């Protein structure tokens, strides 16, 4: 839950998944 | 993300496109049979 | 990259849709050929 925002940012930056 | 969002729309619309295309194809196909029947009736 | 693979999967779904549409068109042509055969059948009967 804490790292959900960071994961969303990382998915947006790096990138049926 | 872009990957998650993009795939959903086309996959969702694929079934509707297939259904519409099948219905249309049957629509003009039945026209040929109707025309043959009309020629036979004449 | 990942978005490309997701779009490829979506395009595969769309290609399945298009193949289904083509198969349905062929099936409709066969069905109306059968309908013409039936029409000729009861027409010759009449």
């Amino acid at each position: 839950g804490e790292f959900f925002s960071s994961a969303l940012t990382s998915a947006a930056a790096q990138q049926k998944l | 993300l872009a990957a998650e969002q993009e795939a959903q729309h086309i996959v969702a619309a694929a079934r509707n496109a297939k259904m519409a295309r099948l219905r249309q194809a049957k629509e003009e196909a039945e026209r040929e049979i109707a025309e043959h029947r009309a020629q036979v009736e004449r | 990259m990942v978005r490309f693979i997701r779009q490829e999967a979506e395009e595969k779904a769309n290609e399945i849709s298009v193949s289904a549409e083509e198969e349905f068109n062929i099936e409709k042509l066969q069905l109306v050929e059968a309908e013409k055969k039936k029409i000729r059948q009861e027409y010759e009967r009449k």
